[PDB]
């Protein structure tokens, strides 16, 4: 699977808070890629490994 | 002949609608939108750089 | 004959029912649903892998 | 006992926040489970052990 995000908001909250985020909001969803490249995500300055 | 390539599928969901008795796991997000009706009708992906 | 394989079992219910002065304690989930009323009908597990 | 939640809610603040989590909600519950052999469950990229 692949980083799919709905909104740019739940993205945006995705990438502040790594551990709690939720996975599934009232109608919006996001889905957190598994893959065996582990890619760095730079969002302006915060950084998810 | 040892710099080899990796071929991979990356899997990929977009346009899905959730149940209707719909929960929420964080209250951080804050939408302007009656949460009993929403539907996401684009995929946000992150590109490579 | 040192692996042995052992074995054990497992048990949960499905269906329960909970008193009607009702109570929680997590502050995050919103569930959209009337309080009073709800009543559980499935259950979920999670699997080997 | 074994892993039984009554909705996607509690197995989803369950696996995001260990500690503090509800163990019982108005009409919904959740169990941890306690067996000899411990296992890493993993969703996304959560791991709680």
């Amino acid at each position: 699977p692949a980083l799919s995000a709905s909104s740019r908001a739940l993205i945006d909250e995705f990438m502040s808070v790594k551990q709690t985020h939720a996975p599934i909001h009232y109608g919006h969803y996001i889905i957190e890629e598994v893959a065996p490249v582990r890619r760095i995500l730079k969002f302006g300055n915060k950084v998810v490994f | 002949p040892l710099n080899r390539r990796m071929q991979y599928s990356y899997y990929f969901p977009v346009g899905l609608f959730m149940p209707n008795p719909k929960y929420t796991t964080s209250a951080a997000i804050k939408m302007l939108d009656n949460p009993t009706q929403q539907l996401p009708v684009e995929a946000w992906i992150v590109n490579k750089n």
